[PDB]
């Protein structure tokens, strides 16, 4: 089971977001994000959620996290909505 | 000496709708340099599931590798390597499915390796298996490490990064070993 905040942002072309993976297997066997847009992770401290910072996005985007626990694989999406200046 | 090879290309979301292009565009190529009856192909997509685009029975048949995977859809979901694997080796690789049983079998996997799942691929062992490197995510300790997973012995013999098809002429002479 995942689960993914925000579920759908809007921002400026070129700006950035963070998302959060969160699982709820609390030590999945894996869990990340599946996107093609540039993304670095954050600090860790615990295993049930990481933290994408999604930077320069340029065109409207999707995101998607997944976890896989001991019930299942699971994914949740997540909008991107960017508008030009 | 008859080659059975199969192409497992990376369609989940993680590659960029032209970088999925290019690996299609990639594949033509080299069947397309390959018509000879010695190799025969198949290819299967691989994303949060998998599924077969021909068969060897199909190359067999139809043989034109333009109209052959001018049917594929961008399958846009997580990235199941693993078991894609495991796929091929016991769902492609088949009597039934067109696979000669004495052609040495070999696998070329594209993808950037950025898995979503884990396993062994002791299914495939005996399948030598070149795995070649797109994508913006394929840049990581974690990415790399996953395509030497997948990759045939040693390493840095059956890895590399796919450029604008430099390998056309470095993969394909020996890719002429094969052959015999
Ligand atoms: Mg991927």
């Amino acid at each position: 089971m995942v689960s993914v905040s925000p579920s759908k942002v809007t921002l400026p072309r070129g700006g950035s977001v963070l998302v959060t993976c969160s699982a709820s297997c609390d030590q999945p066997k894996l869990l990340g994000i599946e996107t093609p847009l540039v993304k670095k992770e954050l600090l860790l401290p615990g295993n049930n959620r990481k933290v994408y910072e999604l930077s320069n996005v340029q065109e409207d985007s999707q995101v998607m996290c997944y976890a896989n626990c001991p019930d299942g694989q699971s994914t949740a999406k997540a909008f991107l909505t960017v508008y030009w200046t | 000496m008859n080659v059975d090879l199969v192409f497992l290309f990376d369609g989940s979301m993680s590659l960029q709708p032209d970088e999925f292009q290019k690996i299609l565009d990639f594949m033509k190529d080299v069947m397309k340099k390959l018509s000879n009856t010695s190799y025969q192909f198949a290819a299967v997509q691989f994303s949060t599931s998998y599924k077969t685009e021909f068969d060897f029975s199909d190359y067999v048949k139809w043989k034109d590798p333009d109209a052959l995977l001018k049917h594929v859809k961008h399958m846009l979901l997580l990235t199941n390597t693993f078991g894609a694997i495991n796929y091929v080796a016991t769902e492609v690789f088949r009597e039934e499915l067109g696979a000669r049983p004495d052609a040495t079998k070999v696998l070329i996997i594209i993808t950037d390796g950025e898995a979503t799942d884990s396993g062994n691929i002791d299914a495939a062992k005996d399948i030598i298996r070149y795995i070649i490197g797109i994508g913006k995510h394929s840049q990581t300790k974690e990415s790399q490490e996953t395509l030497h997973k997948f990759a045939s012995k040693p390493a840095s013999e059956f890895v590399k990064i796919l450029d604008t098809f430099e390998k056309l002429k470095d993969l394909f002479t020996e890719l002429q070993k094969k052959i015999y």
